[PDB]
C-alpha cells in the first residue's frame, strides 16, 4: 500500500467505529478498514478447481 | 474491410476472390463459339500483334487438347499451361481406363473441381482463367462449354467472354440463328462480331484466329485453318458490307 | 526498434533485437565467475536464498555434464537445464561412436552451433542462458570455455557472468593465475564472491564451487567446501 | 471476436461465419418439399432461361440412390462436391449392408462432413442447405433439411431460398391434416405451393415426383398449365 | 486483443473458455435431479414450426442401457462428443465385460472436452448433463466445455439458469422422493419457459437400479402434466 | 520507398528488396579488416584482431579457418554465421571428396556455398547469414585463386580482394596500387598487404594483431604464420 | 487519348512548327507530337492477360 | 505493449510476460501447504464448490504408490501432466523394476515442460504441482511452476493468499522436523485455516490431507480420516 | 499497403508482386538476341565494378547443352538455380528418350518451373527473365521467357535497361534475313547503343548458335571482330 491507502485505513476504521458511534477506536475498526482498502474485487474465481 | 484471403465469407454472403476473378477475366482476349450442327468453331483475338514474333507455334490460345476436343483460354497465360497439362492428363487417364473417348462433361466438372478445390482451400490463388470447350461424344453430338473460375459451368450455344464480349453477346442474342448449319454462315457472323466487337480497323487477318471442328467419317478431325481462307473470308464479309450500303 | 519482433528480420541499422534483448536478460541473473589454474580449473556461483523458503542444495546452478565437463550456468534456470540435456546428449553420442573423452573444443562447437540455430528461425526464440563450460586432460590441460547468448564460443583464462561482470574482472585479472595451484584459488573465488554485494540490494547469498583438474584425477564435481572451508575464515579477514 | 476468422467466438458466445453463410443460402434459390403419404413431391423455383443456352445441366434436383432425392440452396459448386461426395458414400454404404440406404445415416453423413469440414482449419464452409427426401421403411415418407453449421433437422414441409418465411406461411395456412394419399390433392399442394411462390411465372416452374417404389419423375410443362388453370377455377370457385 | 487460444490474460484466463461458457447461455434449459431413487432429467425443446417434428430433435440420448445424457449449446459438438462416448463405452464393456461407470464416462470425455488445437481445433460450445446408476447407486454428473467436472445433486443448466437454481435450492432437500421431484422440476420447468406446457414442449427421463431400461417417458408424461 | 515495412523478403517498388541490403551491413557490425592479395604463384591473406583483454586468450581468436588442407578461408561479421558457415563448408568439401574421388576445386565450393545462401534466401522464414567470406586456393593448370561469397548468394573471384568495414577505400588503394604491372615475388605480396592495411588503419603496429594466411605453389598446403616470421616481414619493411 | 492529350498534341505540334522557326503545322511536328504523348503508356513484356 | 501478446517474443526488457501471466493465473487456484517431517511428508489442499448443490472439487489425486501430488491452476493440463507422470511412473516400473527416484521424475516435468514455453503453437502450462515422495534418501517436497524451474524445499505453499501460510511457515519450519504425523497434520491445517478469511470456518467437506510415509503408501483422505484429524484444535485467536 | 502477398488478388488489376518482379528485371543489365536465317546470337553487356575483378571466372552466356544457348537480364544467383534446374531436367529428358531435348520443351518445363515458383505464397518470383534458342532441326528458335511463368517467341529483342531504345533500333535496323556475321555486327550495335562507352573484348561476352551447334565465343575472335566493328 502507499501512505494514502494506510491513511484511506485510518479513516475509514474512524468512521466504521462511528458506525456503532459509541467510543473509541477498537482492532476490528482497524480490521474493516483493511477489508475496505485491500481490493480491486476477485473473487472471479472459474477454472482453476 | 474483409478483404484479406480469399477464405472466408465477406458478410453477405458473397464473395472476394470469386468476382475479383471475374474481373481478372475481363480484360483479356475474346473468343466465341457458334451455334451450328454438322461441325462447330472456335475464334481467337491475337494478342501482342507487335511485328517481331515469330507464329510458329500455329496455336496461341486453341489447344487441341485429347483427339476432338480443342479448348479456347482467357486469362492469366501461365495457369493455362497448368490446368491444360492436367487436363490432357485427366483425359488421356480416361482413355487409359476405358478405352473410349472422354464424353466431356464429366471432363468440364472434373476441371471444375480442380479449380474448385483452390476456391474452397485455403491459402491458394484461385484459377483467373475462364476456357471454352467444344467436342463430339457419342451421346449428344457437337457440343459447347463455358468454364469459370468459381467452379460453375455452363452449357452454351453462343458463349460469352467478358468487357470485349458483352457486345458480342448482345449481337449474338439480337442476330440470333437456328435451323442453319451451314458453317460458312456463322464464320459470316462470326467476321461480323469481331468486326464489331474488335476495335481493329477493316479487321486484319494477322490479329485474328479461326480454328474449327467437323465429323469426317470416324474421325472428328479439328480445323485450325490458314490464312488465306481467312482473307477471303474478309473479302467476303466487306462484299456483305457493300451490300449493306446498297440501302444508300 | 519495432523492428523487435521476429528473430529472423534485421534492423534499418543491421542487427537483431531478439539477441540483443536475449543478451541483457542474463544480466539480471545471478552472478557466475570461472578461472582455471595451471592444473584444474575452479568455477564459483553467487547463488542466493529467496527469503526462508529454500533448502541449501536444491537447483544447483552448477551442473556436470561429463565425468570431466561440468556447467557454471546462468540465467534462465529451465533453459539451461534443457541445454545441459542436449551437452549430455551430445557427449554420450561422441563416447558411443569414437570411444573416448570428448574435446571441449568440438563440444563447444556443437553447442554454439545449437545455439546458433536457436538464433537462426522464427518460431523459437534466442536462449536465455550464458553459462562456462571447464575440463581437464592429461593430454591437453585446462580449457575454460564461454558461451554468450548469440553463439559466439571461445575461450578465456577468467570470465564472469551476472550483474558485476565488469565489476568482477576488475580484479580477477589481477590475480596470479598461471603460477598458482587450484586449491589457492579456491579461496580466491571466495574472496572474489565474497567482495561483491555482501548486503547491498538483497538480504542473504549462499556459496558453491565446482572444482575439476588434476588433483581430482579427471574428475569433475563440487568441492568438500565444509571441509577446510575456505571462505568464511578468510571472508572475515576479506572486510577489512 | 471478427468476421474473421472462423475458429474464435464472439464475446457474446457467436460464430460470425457460421452465422453468415445461412446468408448466402438465404439469398438462393427457392426449392420446396413436401411428404405425401405415399407419393413425396418437390421442385425449385427460378429456372432462368436466357434465351440461347440448355438448360438440362443447371438441375437441382438429382439423386443420390433410386430411393432419395436432393435438393439444394446456396451457391452451386458446394452442392456438386457434396452430391458427388454423397454418391460415394452411398455406393460405399450399399457396398456394405446390404440395405437401400436410410435417409436418416445419409443425412447423418452430409451434416457430419459439413460440420468437421468447418472445425477445421481455415477452409470455407459449405454454403448451402440441402432437402433429402425418401421413403424406405416400408415406404415411410422422410425429408430432412440441413444447415451450413450441419445440423439435420426433420421436417414434413420445407421452403428455402428467397423468402422462405412467406413461403413456409403458406404451408402453414395450407397444410392440414387430410393432404394425402389422396395423391391428387398432393399434387395440387406442390402447385398451390408454386402459385405462392415469390414469382410464379408459370414457366419457370420446375417440380419432380417420387410414389415412394418408381424412380424420379420430371413433368412436363402442359400438365402444370392444366395444374394452374384448375386453381384458378378454384379461385373463382371462391368468388 | 485475446484473439486465440495461445495467448493468456494480464489477470487470468481464457478469454476463449469464457467466450465458450458465454456460449452456453444461448441453448435452451434443461434440469436433472439426483435421488437415491433414481435420477430424473427434463429439457425443453424449444419448437418452432408445427412442421418442426417433436420427437425428431434430440436432446435425451441413450449411451448406455442406464446412462443418460442431455446437451446445452451447440448441437453438432455434442453429437461429436456422443458419438466419442458411444464408442468408448462399448470398448470399456468390451475389454471388461461390465458397464463403465458414469464418473469414467465422463473423465473419458473431458479428457480431449480441452484436447483442443489447431497446430501441434477450436474447444468445445456444450455443456452436459450425465445420469446413471453405477454400482454406488444412482448418479447425476454436470460437465463443461472447460472440462472441469463436478458432481451436482440437482443442475440447472442454459437460459434462466441463474433463477431455476434459485427457485431450485429454495426446494430442494437430500431426501426427495421420485415424482415429487419430477413435478418439482417441471414447476420450475413452466416457471422459466415461455409456452404453455403440453406434450410437445418438455420429455423426461427416468432411470431407476430396478428399472434400468427404457430411461424415458412416452405419453404418460401428459398424465403427470395434467397433475399441476 | 518503405512503406512497406520491408519485414520479410517480398519485392519493393522501384524495384528493389532491403533485407540482403540490410545483410550487407551485417558484416559492418563486425568491426574487422580483411584483405585478400593474388599477384603470382602465392596468395597472401591479412586480417586484424580486436583484442582488448588480458583475460581472454590469443590462440582461439583466430578467423583464419582452415577449411581442408589445400584450402584455407578468413571471415568477418558477426561470429556465429561464421562459423556455422565454415562447418558447412568442411562437410560439403568433405561430400565432394567421398563422391567425386578427389580434392575439390575452389571455385564449385565458391558455387556451393553461394547457392546455400540462395536457398536461404529464395525460401523465407530463416535469417539469411550475414557473414561474409574470402576463400583461397591452388589449383592445377591454373595457379592461385581468391574468391569471395557474399551473404547475397553472388560469389566473385580476382587478384586483390578485400571485405568487412573500412574497404571503400582500401579497394580504392587497390585501384591506385594494382594499374602498375610490377611482378610480386611474395615480399611484395606480404609489404602491400601489411602497407594497404597499414595505411587504411594508419596504425604501424606490433606483429601480434595482424593473422597472416598464406598459400604458395611451392606447398599447397594452407599455412598460418608464426609471430617470429610476422615480425621479420614487419622490420623486413620498415624503412 | 484523353480529351485534353489531343490539345496538347496540337499546342507542341505548333511548338515543333516554332522550334523551327515556322507558323506553319506540317505532319511531321505531329508525327514528334504522337511520339511526346507515346510516353504515357508503353512498357510491355507484361501481356500477360 | 503490441510485444506482450507471444511466447517467443522476447520483450525490450528481457522479461517474457507469458511467463508471469502463467503465475498469475497459477496465483488463482485453490489453497494448498505441503510439508514434510524426517519421515512423513504430508500435503494438504483446499476444496471449493461451484454451488451448495454441487460437490467439491478435489485437489490431491493418486499417482503412484509412493507419489502423489497437488495442484493448482488448470485443469486439463493438470490431467495431462497426470498422465504423463502415471506413464512415466509405470515405464521406469517396468523397465527397471524399481520404483522412481523423485528428483529424475520433476526433471522430467521440466523437459517436457520447456518446449511449450520456447516454441510457438502452444501455451506454457498453468500449474501448480507440489509433489511428495520417497526415494532412498527419504521425503521430498518439490513444486513447480509454469517457468519449469522446479524448487526443492522442506515446507512451500502456493495459490490464492497463500502468504500468511508461507509466514506460518517461516516461523515453525524449526518445528516441522522432529514431531510425529498427527501434530504435522495440525499444524498443516494451522496453515491452512490462515488461508481463508477468519469469519468462516474450515470445515469437514472442504477439505482433504494425503499422507506418505517412509513405510506408508500415500493415501488421499475425506472427512471420514480427516474428522480424526479435525479434531485437535483451537479456535483462531479473535 | 496490400499484395501482401501471393494468395489473393488485386481490388481489380493484376498481381503486385509479379509487377515488382518485372521491374527489377527491368532493372537488370542489358542485353540482345537475334535470330537470323542460319543462327542465333546473343550478346550481354558485362561491366566489372572496379578494375580488380576477373573476367574468367562468371559467365553470363551458358549453355544448357551441346546446342542450346541461354541468357538471362537480372539477379545471378537465381540465375544459377535455374539454369541448374534445366541442366538436370535436359539431362533427364536425354535419360528418357535418348534424343537431344527440343527448345520448345525446355521452354514448357522451365515455364512450368518458374509458374510453380510464383504459386502461392511463401516463397518470392525469379527476379529473371531468360532468352532461350537454339539450332533444334535446321530452324533455330529464339525464346524469351519471363518471371511470371510465360513465354513468347521472337525475331529479335532486348532486355534490361533502354531496352525500349534497343527495341526501336532493332525495329529499324534488323530485318529478317541476314547471316550470323551480319547479326553479330548489329547485335554490338544495339548493345553498343545504350551502353558505356569504353567497351572491349571483356565489357561484353558472345554465344552464337549455329546448325553445328551452341558456340560460346573467346575474347580473341571477338577482338578479333569488335575491333572498330563499324
Amino acid at each position: 500500500f502507499n501512505g494514502a491507502q494506510c491513511k484511506a485505513v485510518c479513516v475509514e476504521a474512524g468512521m466504521i467505529a462511528l458506525r456503532r458511534g459509541a467510543t473509541e477506536l477498537t482492532h476490528e475498526d482497524y480490521m474493516e478498514g483493511i477489508l475496505e482498502v485491500q481490493a480491486k474485487k476477485k473473487a472471479n474465481l472459474q477454472y482453476y478447481a | 474491410r474483409y478483404d484479406s484471403r480469399t477464405t472466408i465469407f465477406s458478410p453477405e454472403g458473397r464473395l472476394y476472390q470469386v468476382e475479383y476473378a471475374m474481373e481478372a477475366i475481363g480484360h483479356a482476349g475474346t473468343c466465341l463459339g457458334i451455334l451450328a450442327n454438322d461441325g462447330v468453331l472456335l475464334a481467337a483475338e491475337r494478342r501482342n500483334i507487335h511485328k517481331l514474333l515469330d507464329e510458329v507455334f500455329f496455336s496461341e490460345k486453341i489447344y487441341k487438347l485429347n483427339e476432338d476436343m480443342a479448348c479456347s483460354v482467357a486469362g492469366i497465360t501461365s495457369d493455362a499451361n497448368v490446368l491444360t497439362n492436367e487436363l490432357r492428363l485427366i483425359a488421356q487417364r480416361y482413355l487409359l481406363q476405358y478405352q473410349e473417348p472422354i464424353p466431356c462433361e464429366q471432363l468440364v466438372t472434373a476441371l471444375c473441381d480442380i479449380k474448385q478445390a483452390y476456391t474452397q482451400f485455403g491459402g491458394k490463388r484461385p484459377f483467373g482463367v475462364s476456357l471454352l470447350y467444344i467436342g463430339w461424344d457419342k451421346h449428344y453430338g457437337f457440343q459447347l462449354y463455358q468454364s469459370d473460375p468459381s467452379g460453375n459451368y455452363g452449357g452454351w450455344k453462343a458463349t460469352c467472354i467478358g468487357n470485349n464480349s458483352a457486345a458480342a453477346v448482345s449481337m449474338l442474342k439480337q442476330d440470333y440463328k437456328e435451323g442453319e448449319m451451314t458453317l460458312k454462315s456463322a464464320l459470316a457472323l462470326a467476321i461480323k462480331v469481331l468486326n464489331k466487337t474488335m476495335d481493329v480497323s477493316k479487321l486484319s487477318a494477322e490479329k485474328v484466329e479461326i480454328a474449327t471442328l467437323t465429323r469426317e467419317n470416324g474421325k472428328t478431325v479439328i480445323r485450325v485453318l490458314k490464312q488465306k481462307e481467312v482473307e477471303q473470308l474478309i473479302k467476303k464479309h466487306e462484299e456483305e458490307e457493300a451490300k449493306a450500303e446498297r440501302e444508300k | 526498434t519495432g523492428y523487435d519482433l521476429s528473430a529472423s528480420t534485421f534492423s534499418p541499422d543491421g542487427r537483431v533485437f531478439q539477441v540483443e534483448y536475449a543478451m541483457k536478460a542474463v544480466e539480471n541473473s545471478s552472478t557466475a565467475i570461472g578461472i582455471r589454474c595451471k592444473d584444474g580449473v575452479v568455477f564459483g556461483v553467487e547463488k542466493l536464498v529467496l527469503s526462508k523458503l529454500y533448502e541449501e542444495g536444491s537447483n544447483k546452478r552448477l551442473f556436470n555434464v561429463d565425468r570431466h565437463v561440468g556447467m557454471a550456468v546462468a540465467g534462465l534456470l529451465a533453459d539451461a537445464r534443457s541445454l545441459a540435456d542436449i551437452a549430455r546428449e551430445e557427449a554420450s553420442n561422441f563416447r558411443s561412436n569414437f570411444g573416448y573423452n570428448i574435446p571441449l573444443k568440438h563440444l563447444a562447437d556443437r553447442v554454439a552451433m545449437y545455439v546458433h540455430a536457436y538464433t537462426l528461425y522464427s518460431a523459437v526464440r534466442p536462449f536465455g542462458c550464458s553459462f562456462m563450460l571447464g575440463s581437464y586432460s592429461v593430454n591437453d590441460g585446462a580449457q575454460l570455455y564461454m558461451i554468450d547468448p548469440s553463439g559466439v564460443s571461445y575461450g578465456y583464462w577468467g570470465c564472469a557472468i551476472g550483474k558485476a561482470r565488469q565489476a568482477a574482472k576488475t580484479e580477477i585479472e589481477k590475480l596470479q593465475m598461471k603460477e598458482m595451484t587450484c586449491r589457492d584459488i579456491v579461496k580466491e573465488v571466495a574472496k572474489i564472491i565474497y567482495i561483491v554485494h555482501d548486503e547491498v540490494k538483497d538480504k542473504a547469498f549462499e556459496l558453491e564451487l565446482s572444482w575439476v583438474g588434476e588433483l581430482t584425477n579427471g574428475r569433475h564435481e563440487i568441492v568438500p567446501k565444509d571441509i577446510r572451508e575456505e571462505a568464511e575464515k578468510y571472508a572475515k579477514e576479506s572486510l577489512k | 471476436s471478427y468476421d474473421r476468422a472462423i475458429t474464435v467466438f464472439s464475446p457474446d458466445g457467436h460464430l460470425f461465419q457460421v452465422e453468415y453463410a445461412q446468408e448466402a443460402v438465404k439469398k438462393g434459390s427457392t426449392a420446396v418439399g413436401v411428404r405425401g403419404r405415399d407419393i413425396v413431391v418437390l421442385g425449385v423455383e427460378k429456372k432462368s432461361v436466357a434465351k440461347l443456352q440448355d438448360e438440362r445441366t443447371v438441375r437441382k434436383i438429382c439423386a443420390l440412390d433410386d430411393n432419395v432425392c436432393m435438393a439444394f440452396a446456396g451457391l452451386t459448386a458446394d452442392a456438386r462436391i457434396v452430391i458427388n461426395r454423397a454418391r460415394v458414400e452411398c455406393q460405399s454404404h450399399r457396398l456394405t449392408v446390404e440395405d437401400p440406404v436410410t435417409v436418416e445415416y445419409i443425412t447423418r453423413y452430409i451434416a457430419s462432413l459439413k460440420q468437421r469440414y468447418t472445425q477445421s482449419n481455415g477452409r470455407r464452409p459449405f454454403g448451402i442447405s440441402a432437402l433429402i427426401v425418401g421413403f424406405d421403411f416400408d415406404g415411410t415418407p422422410r425429408l430432412y433439411q440441413t444447415d451450413p453449421s450441419g445440423t439435420y433437422h426433420a421436417w414434413k414441409a420445407n421452403a428455402i431460398g428467397r423468402g422462405a418465411k412467406s413461403v413456409r406461411e403458406f404451408l402453414e395456412k395450407n397444410y392440414t391434416d387430410e393432404a394425402i394419399e389422396t395423391d391428387d390433392l398432393t399434387i395440387k399442394l406442390v402447385i398451390k405451393a408454386l402459385l405462392e411462390v415469390v414469382q410464379s411465372g408459370g414457366k419457370n416452374i420446375e417440380l419432380a415426383v417420387m410414389r415412394r417404389d418408381q424412380s424420379l419423375k420430371i413433368l412436363n410443362p402442359e400438365e402444370i398449365e392444366k395444374y394452374v388453370a384448375e386453381i384458378e377455377k378454384e379461385k373463382e370457385e371462391n368468388e | 486483443y485475446d484473439r486465440g487460444v495461445n495467448t493468456f490474460s494480464p489477470e487470468g484466463r481464457l478469454f476463449q473458455v469464457e467466450y465458450a461458457i458465454e456460449a452456453i447461455k444461448l441453448g435452451s434449459t434443461a434440469i436433472g435431479i439426483q435421488t437415491s431413487e433414481g435420477v430424473c432429467l427434463a429439457v425443453e425443446k424449444r419448437i418452432t414450426s408445427p412442421l418442426m417434428e417433436p420427437s425428431s430433435i434430440e436432446k435425451i440420448v441413450e449411451i448406455d442401457a442406464h446412462i443418460g445424457c442431455a446437451m446445452s449449446g451447440l448441437i453438432a459438438d455434442a453429437k461429436t462428443l456422443i458419438d466419442k462416448a458411444r464408442v468408448e463405452t462399448q470398448n470399456h464393456w468390451f475389454t471388461y465385460n461390465e458397464t463403465m461407470t458414469v464418473e469414467s464416462v465422463t473423465q473419458a470425455v473431458s479428457n480431449l472436452a480441452l484436447q483442443f488445437g489447431e497446430e501441434d481445433s477450436r474447444p468445445f460450445g456444450v455443456a452436459l448433463l450425465f445420469g446413471g446408476v453405477d454400482e454406488k447407486g444412482p448418479q447425476l454428473f454436470h460437465m463443461d466445455p472447460s472440462g472441469t467436472f463436478v458432481q451436482c445433486d440437482a443442475r440447472a443448466i442454459g437460459s434462466a439458469s441463474e433463477g431455476a437454481q434459485s427457485s431450485l435450492q429454495e426446494v430442494y432437500h437430500k431426501s426427495m422422493t421420485l415424482k415429487e421431484a419430477i413435478k418439482s422440476s417441471l414447476i420450475i420447468l413452466k416457471q422459466v419457459m415461455e409456452e404453455k406446457l403440453n406434450a410437445t414442449n418438455i420429455e423426461l427421463a427416468t432411470v431407476q437400479p430396478g428399472q434400468n431400461f427404457h430411461m424415458f417417458t412416452k405419453e404418460e408424461l401428459e398424465e403427470v402434466i395434467k397433475d399441476i | 520507398s518503405a512503406g512497406f515495412d520491408r519485414h520479410i523478403t517480398i519485392f519493393s517498388p522501384e524495384g528493389r528488396l532491403y533485407q540482403v541490403e540490410y545483410a550487407f551491413k551485417a558484416i559492418n557490425q563486425g568491426g574487422l579488416t580483411s584483405v585478400a592479395v593474388r599477384g603470382k604463384d602465392c596468395a597472401v591473406i591479412v586480417t586484424q584482431k580486436k583484442v582488448p583483454d588480458k583475460l581472454l586468450d590469443s590462440s582461439t581468436v583466430t578467423h583464419l579457418f582452415k577449411i581442408t588442407e589445400n584450402i584455407g578461408c578468413v571471415m568477418t561479421g558477426m561470429t556465429a554465421d561464421s562459423r556455422s558457415q565454415v562447418q558447412r563448408a568442411r562437410y560439403e568439401a568433405a561430400n565432394w571428396k567421398y563422391k567425386y574421388g578427389y580434392e575439390i576445386p575452389v571455385d564449385m565450393l565458391c558455387k556451393r556455398i553461394a547457392d546455400i545462401s540462395q536457398v536461404y534466401t529464395q525460401n523465407a522464414e530463416m535469417r539469411p547469414l550475414g557473414c561474409c567470406m574470402i576463400l583461397i586456393g591452388i589449383d592445377e593448370e591454373q595457379g592461385p585463386q581468391v574468391y569471395k561469397c557474399d551473404p547475397a548468394g553472388y560469389y566473385c573471384g580476382f587478384k586483390a580482394t578485400a571485405a568487412g568495414v573500412k574497404q571503400t577505400e582500401s579497394t580504392s588503394f587497390l585501384e591506385k596500387k594494382v594499374k602498375k604491372k610490377f611482378d610480386w615475388t611474395f615480399e611484395q605480396t606480404v609489404e602491400t598487404a601489411i602497407t594497404c592495411l597499414s595505411t587504411v588503419l594508419s596504425i604501424d603496429f606490433k606483429p601480434s594483431e595482424i593473422e597472416v594466411g598464406v598459400v604458395t605453389v611451392e606447398n599447397p598446403k594452407f599455412r598460418i604464420l608464426t609471430e617470429a616470421e610476422i615480425d621479420a616481414h614487419l622490420v623486413a619493411l620498415a624503412e | 487519348a484523353s480529351g485534353a492529350e489531343v490539345k496538347g498534341v496540337c499546342t507542341e505540334a505548333g511548338m515543333y512548327a516554332l522550334r523551327e522557326r515556322r507558323v506553319h503545322v506540317t505532319q511531321e511536328d505531329f508525327e514528334m507530337a504522337v511520339a511526346k504523348v507515346m510516353q504515357k503508356d508503353s512498357e510491355k513484356n507484361m501481356s500477360i492477360k | 505493449n503490441q510485444y506482450d501478446n507471444d511466447v517467443t517474443v522476447w520483450s525490450p526488457q528481457g522479461r517474457i510476460h507469458q511467463i508471469e501471466y502463467a503465475m498469475e493465473a497459477v496465483k488463482q487456484g485453490s489453497a494448498t501447504v505441503g510439508l514434510k517431517s524426517k519421515t512423513h511428508a504430508v500435503l494438504v489442499a483446499l476444496k471449493r464448490a461451484q454451488s451448495e448443490l454441487a460437490a467439491h472439487q478435489k485437489k490431491i489425486l493418486h499417482v503412484d504408490n509412493h507419489i502423489g501430488i497437488s495442484i493448482a491452476g488448470l485443469t486439463a493440463d493438470a490431467r495431462l501432466l497426470c498422465n504423463f507422470m502415471r506413464q512415466e511412473c509405470l515405464d521406469s516400473r517396468f523397465v527397471f523394476d524399481r520404483p522412481l527416484p523423485v528428483s529424475r521424475l520433476v526433471s522430467l516435468i521440466g523437459s517436457k515442460t520447456q518446449i511449450p514455453t520456447q516454441r510457438y503453437g502452444r501455451r506454457p502450462y498453468g500449474v501448480g504441482l507440489l509433489i511428495a515422495g520417497y526415494d532412498d534418501m527419504g521425503p521430498h517436497i518439490f513444486q513447480t511452476c509454469p517457468s519449469a524451474n522446479y524448487f526443492d524445499c522442506r515446507a512451500m505453499s502456493i495459490g490464492a493468499r497463500s502468504q500468511s501460510a508461507r509466514t506460518y511457515l517461516e516461523r515453525h519450519m524449526s518445528e516441522f522436523m522432529e514431531c510425529n504425523l498427527n501434530e504435522l497434520v495440525k499444524h498443516g491445517l494451522r496453515a491452512l485455516r490462515e488461508t481463508l478469511p477468519a469469519e468462516q470456518d474450515l470445515t469437514t467437506k472442504n477439505v482433504s490431507i494425503g499422507i506418505v510415509g517412509k513405510d506408508l503408501e500415500f493415501t488421499i483422505y475425506d472427512d471420514d480420516d480427516v474428522s480424526p484429524f479435525l479434531e485437535g484444535l483451537e479456535e483462531r485467536p479473535q | 499497403g496490400y499484395s501482401f502477398s501471393l494468395t489473393t488478388f488485386s481490388p481489380s488489376g493484376k498481381l503486385v508482386q509479379i509487377e515488382y518482379a518485372l521491374a527489377a528485371v527491368a532493372g537488370g543489365a542489358p542485353s540482345v538476341g537475334i535470330k537470323a536465317a542460319n543462327g542465333v546470337v546473343l550478346a550481354t553487356e558485362k561491366k566489372q565494378k572496379s578494375i580488380l575483378y576477373d573476367e574468367r571466372s562468371v559467365h553470363k552466356v551458358e549453355p544448357i547443352t551441346k546446342h542450346i544457348g541461354l541468357v538471362y537480364s537480372g539477379m545471378g544467383p537465381d540465375y544459377r538455380v535455374l539454369v541448374h534446374r534445366a541442366r538436370k531436367l535436359a539431362q533427364q529428358y536425354y535419360l528418357v528418350y535418348q534424343e537431344p531435348i527440343p527448345t520448345a520443351q525446355l521452354v514448357q518445363r522451365v515455364a512450368s518451373v518458374m509458374q510453380e515458383y510464383t504459386q502461392s505464397g511463401g516463397v518470392r518470383p525469379f527476379g529473371v527473365s531468360l532468352l532461350i534458342c537454339g539450332w533444334n532441326e535446321g530452324r533455330p528458335y529464339l525464346f524469351q521467357s519471363d518471371p511470371s511463368g510465360a513465354y513468347f517467341a521472337w525475331k529479335a529483342t532486348a532486355m534490361g535497361k533502354n531496352y525500349v531504345n534497343g527495341k526501336t533500333f532493332l525495329e529499324k535496323r534488323y530485318n529478317e534475313d541476314l547471316e550470323l556475321e551480319d547479326a553479330i555486327h548489329t547485335a554490338i550495335l544495339t548493345l553498343k547503343e545504350s551502353f558505356e562507352g569504353q567497351m572491349t573484348e571483356d565489357n561484353i561476352e558472345v554465344g552464337i548458335c549455329n546448325e553445328a551447334g551452341f558456340r560460346r565465343l573467346t575474347p580473341t575472335e571477338v577482338k578479333d571482330y569488335l575491333a572498330a566493328i563499324a
